[PDB]
């Protein structure tokens, strides 16, 4: 099994669109499941906004609300 | 395409790639909308109904526009008919979100800004270039380890490691 620290690391490569594609697919399960995976994901974009000057309001939160309401949604159409 | 990894997935109609970019997103979103709204709650609203909108047109999302792009313009078409539909309440530079947010999340912020910019000046310079190779000039992890002459999975790390000492000089900040 990956570790938590492997899959951190996975976001990093996520963040940069370098992941492989199984470890894609792993990273995306365990964030549907784990907070603490989607919050370092938000915290690394959070540090990549503040370096690049661009727009921050730490800890404002409407992606959980935002996540919620999707839920009860059909998943979005394949291409 | 910044996003081209969560892009395709979300064509493939993941539902949790889709919430990662919400998650990236939605502090851009949210200073853009409360332009128009002049009111935190309302902003909010606002901004959680763009993100909901978006998602229920991605059969209309192609891949030929930025997906930042894509959601944008959503954002805009929401705040306008928010707006066109409220009527008269009963947009340069830092002015809104400094008359509008908590003055306590702009205290964080500054607290914020200053950690990330220390932690990044010391770090060892293996970490800092691949990082603003990375960030700055765009490069990708193999056009960087040609630049640095290493192997491409010691850019990864590197990068990784770079971003986990940023992250735990933020963490209980946050
Ligand atoms: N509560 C806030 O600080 C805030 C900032 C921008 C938009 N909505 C809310």
């Amino acid at each position: 099994m990956m570790s938590r620290e492997a899959l951190q690391e996975t976001l990093s490569a996520v963040m940069d669109n370098e992941a492989d594609e199984l470890e894609l697919r792993r990273v995306l399960a365990a964030c549907g499941e784990d907070a603490e995976l989607r919050s370092t994901w938000s915290r690394y974009q959070l540090a990549r906004s503040v370096m690049h000057r661009e727009p921050t309001l730490p800890k404002l939160d409407i992606a959980a609300a935002v996540s919620a309401a999707l839920a009860d949604e059909a998943a979005p159409p394949k291409a | 395409e910044q996003d081209q990894q969560l892009v395709e997935r979300v064509q493939r109609g993941d539902k949790r790639a889709f919430d990662l970019l919400v998650l990236k997103y939605q502090h851009k979103i949210l200073g853009l909308i409360v332009r128009f709204v002049h009111d935190a709650q309302e902003a909010q609203d606002v901004a959680q109904e763009a993100f909901i909108k978006a998602y229920r047109a991605l059969g209309n999302f192609r891949g030929d526009s930025a997906f930042y792009t894509w959601l944008y313009r959503i954002a805009i078409n929401t705040a306008k008919n928010h707006l066109v539909a409220r009527g008269r309440r009963p947009f340069e530079g830092d002015h809104a979100l400094k008359d509008i947010e908590s003055p306590e999340r702009a205290m964080l912020r500054d607290e914020i800004e200053a950690t990330v910019h220390q932690t990044i000046q010391q770090l060892p310079e293996d970490l800092r270039t691949a990082l603003t190779l990375r960030e700055f000039e765009g490069l990708s992890y193999e056009d960087i380890a040609t630049v640095m002459q290493c192997p491409v999975g010691t850019v990864r790390s590197r990068i990784f490691r770079a971003r986990e000492a940023i992250d735990k000089a933020l963490q209980p900040l946050l």
